[PDB]
RNA sequence: AGUAAACUGAGAGUAGAGUGCUUAGUUGAACAGGGCCCUGAAGCGCGUACACACCGCCCGUCACCCUCCUCAAGAGGAGACAAGUCGUAACAUGGUAAGUGUACUGGAAAGUGCACUUGGACGAACC
RNA sequence: CCCCACUAUGCUUAGCCCUAAACCUCAACAGUUAAAUCAACAAAACUGCUCGCCAGAACACUACGAGCCACAGCUUAAAACUCAAAGGACCUGGCGGUGCUUCAUAUCCCUCUAGAGGAGCCUGUUCUGUAAUCGAUAAACCCCGAUCAACCUCACCACCUCUUGCUCAGCCUAUAUACCGCCAUCUUCAGCAAACCCUGAUGAAGGCUACAAAGUAAGCGCAAGUACCCACGUAAAGACGUUAGGUCAAGGUGUAGCCC
RNA sequence: AAUAGGUUUGGUCCUAGCCUUUCUAUUAGCUCUUAGUAAGAUUACACAUGCAAGCAUCCCCGUUCCAGUGAGUUCACCCUCUAAAUCACCACGAUCAAAAGGGACAAGCAUCAAGCACGCAGCAAUGCAGCUCAAAACGCUUAGCCUAGCCACACCCCCACGGGAAACAGCAGUGAUUAACCUUUAGCAAUAAACGAAAGUUUAACUAAGCUAUACUAACCCCAGGGUUGGUCAAUUUCGUGCCAGCCACCGCGGUCACAC
């Protein structure tokens, strides 16, 4: 993330359905994202990562919930 | 959470269970009758009308004499699982043996682990086969087993009479008995999605009728039952246990294999919830390892699968899955799905620079348009062992070329001279070629007393101040490297090479 | 100013231990006049893009990654990321006042010529 | 940047180019000073009418399109990616290789005296070394904690030994960037501040002129008194705060950590 | 945008953007007891199957309607004229409403500024050289609209002789596609339409049902989940974490005492 926050922003990189590659941010601790897996990506820009406007939705298709 | 889930009935009570026709499946090695013995039995030819003359479907079939289910397995080594699946449903196993192979020998164990009967056939009619069989735990009547052997001759029609005899006496033994009434008990035969019915399943029913609107879950599938059919696509108003039909009306494609039960209603789907929530939680418990794992510590072909059923993809896959040439090149799956190509498989192999096998499914002129403006390829088998060798050439053509080394002349080392050429000091080697010839095109590599000490090309061939591209046997050349590293010794030899790029082929072997 | 300098003695602490520290005494000077040029202080102002406050802020060139745009896919541009490197261009009269147009020149901020602006000052009776 | 020489150029004629902080950054015309004058600064506040222009920053006096005698040009002029700001004017403070004036009294300079930096030694520190402490470490560390280490001191290292242990345990273990306690420093200053009151249109803020014009001020500090030989000098004193200044190793103590 | 609020800065004032608070709709996550009503593919992409147009003494009439979709798009409204249709038949007319004529009629772009024949006179021959336009002509892109309903389309070639080719934008349903996903129900009993002189017949219009928390209404002896808790903005105890894991609509939090994970 941009200054003054410091993390390591678990991030993927996913063609949507209209054809375009757009960096996805992956919300909630741990996640099990691979290659060649489908995800379902909503609005909502991450704050503190520059040119991440999208967000990985947990719990449908291959991006399970978060494990307690 | 509380568990919503529907579980098979307890047993039948004997007044309850009412007699019932045998299902019967026939199992053996590729090409050994069974297409043509059912075809005898079914007064129908469909062996004649295939692609290549091989059974890539398992298919029930309720043939009139009595009334019995044949269900006709694959014999190749492919489909394992689709026999292991007619063993798993099947009461009557007739293993055709034509006058022991390796798949023979596989659905005797399969018919072993779901403890049915079998009958022998001996097509193309024998003495031998039994003694074999012995070894395999298949004893005949003439060996005291309980195993009823019968000689056939399918092609001719010879002694199938007798077959059908045995089948309904072993049948009249096992005295077959199944509700015929209550909520409905079946096994999917195969899945699959017709453009005009949607997705349809082919299943057998093991208990209670099965009747229009009856809601159904397989799996983390459920149905409102649409339509029932036949072979034929005839409708039927009924299926009674022991009776092969193609239901739709699906909301999704159950796997081949699954069990069906009937539910009082719809409100079917909390089932199919809760059965979803447990696999959920199963590889949820599953990505937490991995997960914790990682949080403790802080040549590639992509493959398109689409096939015509959901059997004939599980076969494939796992023919895949029995890559083992990782190493040399990586077989990556991107996606596997049942139906003809279609727009998201073509994407995800333009995303990913895959390729689309498509099994038993066809492209239209709009899909193959949008592959070629894309650069997919799109490859289109209809028999398995087509497709697995055409995946065998993409896999060799990932692979890189393979250089051969042929030897092409000797020399060893005389002398050394120091040749001072444009105010440079050239070190020069004497060699006297002993076996073949030198040639300045063709590699040369360096050889002090068996260790290799230089692999290059010579910067200059010259022979008594004549510059000369192919040196004789016997014949004296001074040797200069490209190398000025490279110290030249009284001893030394000098080993000359031709390289030539070979295709490879891929190691990976699907048996 | 009994100051600097030189000489002598005593005490603390130690069983003993300092060319050290504290302290008493003795002999006992020179310059002390000019200056705001240097460095600071005060009074009245002036300027300020600094405010953990000039050890501030800040500009441009020369690598990697990311997004977008224009493109004969090689490339250019912008923004972000923010490093390291070469200088210190701007903010105080920023140490050559700053800037506009334009022309030429330069590793780079930038320099210079010409005209213009105050979004600078000229200390605000005489001296 | 400073000095020297010279060219394009500045000049004339004939065409072009058509840009400026082309700004008096304040449109033309007609009118008012009435009040409800008025964010701030600037060059007071306005009214009627009309035209031109403006609509977050940056991209951007840019790209593309178009027009032009212009061909590294000028005019018109976007969009995408990005940010939660950008901006205008102020308040207070700091700072200025900032102006004027007055000073510095061991003192800023020229000056006066004795030294240090050169030598040997004593002693401290850095660095190297060792199995072998720690802390201070710009002014405001460096014969410093020590008015003091051969054993002890000792907290260091190596080996050996003990486990309710001198203690109703213990720890010189971490944190002085949690502190008390004692201090350095500006200070070789003179200001800090309760409670009120007033000005700023009731903004941050500010509050003095003695022929006085909004300040009054308890209290702390300076000063006065006091010690030594005076009233002088030297001591002592020296506030609020500054440097997250020094000390967890004077002792105590928060938090965290070890308990064969 | 309002009764407004947070946010520029060391601080204040002004301008300004962004966001919050409210109300809907769609989708997603988690969750879900019942009843009534209303509403209900993402797609003018392709469609399996079943039905959706008959009636009637033969001729005729209807199948040009209803039903559907929103691709295209200033054919919708007012006036003039007057076709077809109803009033059995003329109505020497009324109602209804085509074509034709006049007028009015969406949004963005001027970096779309010129269009290039877009006019007039004459009976005609032919003559004049004009006509529209910065008060937006011409052009490009977007869009069903002004909702008792209206306009347009009916697989495409605007049309449909013809060609491409063999058509669900009728109902139920399906494939593909999308974040988007209603039953392969029944009856003509009510109304409407078609036919008949009529008893009546037919109708996937419609009626009565089916599925769905999309909405509203109402209830339940038992049956409650979702989000949030630093400020805006109602509401946190203790542990673990230690600028890491993570959170945030904006300001921001987290570096060993976290009201923000
Ligand atoms: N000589 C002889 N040949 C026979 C007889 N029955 C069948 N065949 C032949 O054997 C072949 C059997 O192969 P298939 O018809 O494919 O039957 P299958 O054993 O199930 O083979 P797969 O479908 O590939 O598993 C047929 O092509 C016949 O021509 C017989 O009774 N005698
Ligand atoms: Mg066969
Ligand atoms: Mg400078
Ligand atoms: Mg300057
Ligand atoms: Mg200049
Ligand atoms: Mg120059
Ligand atoms: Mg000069
Ligand atoms: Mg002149
Ligand atoms: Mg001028
Ligand atoms: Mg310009
Ligand atoms: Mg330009
Ligand atoms: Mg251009
Ligand atoms: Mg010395
Ligand atoms: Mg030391
Ligand atoms: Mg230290
Ligand atoms: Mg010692
Ligand atoms: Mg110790
Ligand atoms: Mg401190
Ligand atoms: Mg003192
Ligand atoms: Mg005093
Ligand atoms: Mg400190
Ligand atoms: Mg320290
Ligand atoms: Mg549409
Ligand atoms: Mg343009
Ligand atoms: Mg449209
Ligand atoms: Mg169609
Ligand atoms: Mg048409
Ligand atoms: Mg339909
Ligand atoms: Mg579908
Ligand atoms: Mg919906
Ligand atoms: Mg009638």
């Amino acid at each position: 993330p941009k200054k003054p926050n410091s993390a390591n922003r678990k991030c993927c990189r996913v063609r949507l359905s209209t054809g375009r590659e757009a960096v996805c941010f992956i919300p909630g601790e741990g996640h099990t994202l691979q290659e060649h897996q489908i995800v379902l990506v909503e609005g909502g820009r991450t704050q503190d990562l520059p040119g991440v406007k999208l967000t990985v939705v947990r719990g449908k298709y291959d991006c399970g919930h978060v494990q307690k | 959470r509380k568990n919503k889930d529907a579980v098979r009935r307890p047993q039948a009570d004997p007044a309850l269970l009412t007699p019932r026709s045998p299902v019967v499946t026939i199992m053996g090695h590729v090409d050994h009758g069974k297409t043509t013995l059912l075809d005898k039995f079914r007064k129908t030819q469909v062996a004649a009308v295939e692609t290549g003359g091989i059974t890539q479907h398992i298919g029930a079939f309720l043939v009139s004499l009595e009334k019995i289910t044949f269900l006709d397995t694959p014999g190749h080594a492919a489909f394992s699982a689709m026999r292991a699946r007619g063993a798993q449903v099947t009461d009557i196993v007739v293993l055709v043996v034509a006058a022991v192979m390796k798949q023979t020998v596989e659905s005797i164990q399969h018919a072993k682990d779901a403890q049915v009967p079998i009958i022998l056939a001996v097509n193309k009619c024998p003495e031998k086969v039994k003694k074999e069989l012995l070894a395999y735990d298949v004893v005949c009547e003439d060996y005291g087993g309980d195993v009823q052997a019968v000689p056939v001759s399918a092609l001719t029609g010879d002694n199938l009479m007798a077959l059908a005899e045995a089948t309904v006496a072993l049948a009249e033994m096992l005295e077959l008995k199944a509700d015929p009434n209550g909520p409905v008990e079946g096994t999917v035969i195969e899945s699959f999605t017709d453009k005009g019915r949607g997705l349809v399943t082919t299943a057998i029913i093991q208990r209670g009728t099965l009747r229009k609107g009856s809601v159904l879950v397989a799996g983390k599938c459920w149905a409102k039952v649409r339509l029932m059919f036949d072979e034929n696509g005839k409708t039927i108003d009924e299926a009674y246990p022991s009776m092969p039909v193609g239901i739709t009306g699906w909301r999704d494609l159950p796997s081949a294999g699954e069990e069906i039960l009937e539910v009082e209603s719809e409100p079917a789907r909390e089932v199919v919830d809760w059965r979803k929530y447990e696999q959920e939680q199963e590889k949820g418990q599953e990505d937490l390892k991995i997960i914790e794992e990682k949080r403790k510590e802080h040549n590639v072909l992509s493959v398109i699968i689409k096939g015509d059923v959901d059997g004939s993809v599980e076969a494939i896959l796992n023919i895949i899955d029995t890559y083992d040439a990782s190493h040399e090149c990586e077989l990556e799956l991107v996606h596997f799905g049942v139906g003809d190509v279609s727009a998201n498989d073509v994407n995800l192999a333009e995303t990913f620079d895959g390729v689309i096998y498509g099994f038993n499914v066809n492209a239209g002129n709009v899909i193959q348009q949008s592959a070629a403006k894309k650069g997919v390829k799109i490859k289109l088998h209809k028999i398995i062992y087509r497709l697995v060798e055409d995946l065998q050439e993409e896999l060799s053509s990932r692979l890189p070329c393979a250089v051969e080394e042929h030897p092409v002349g000797e020399a060893s080392i005389l002398a050394t001279f120091s040749v001072t050429e444009g105010k440079k000091k050239v070190p020069v080697a004497g060699c006297r070629v002993q076996k073949g010839q030198l040639e300045k095109q063709k590699k040369f590599k360096l050889t002090r007393n068996g260790h290799v000490i230089w692999k290059g090309s010579l910067t200059s061939l010259k022979h008594h101040k004549d510059d000369i591209s192919i040196v004789k046997t016997g014949m004296d050349c001074g040797l200069s490297l490209d190398e000025d590293n490279m110290e030249f010794q009284v001893g030394d030899r000098i080993v000359c090479y031709e390289e030539k790029q070979i295709q490879a082929k891929t190691s990976w072997d699907p048996g």
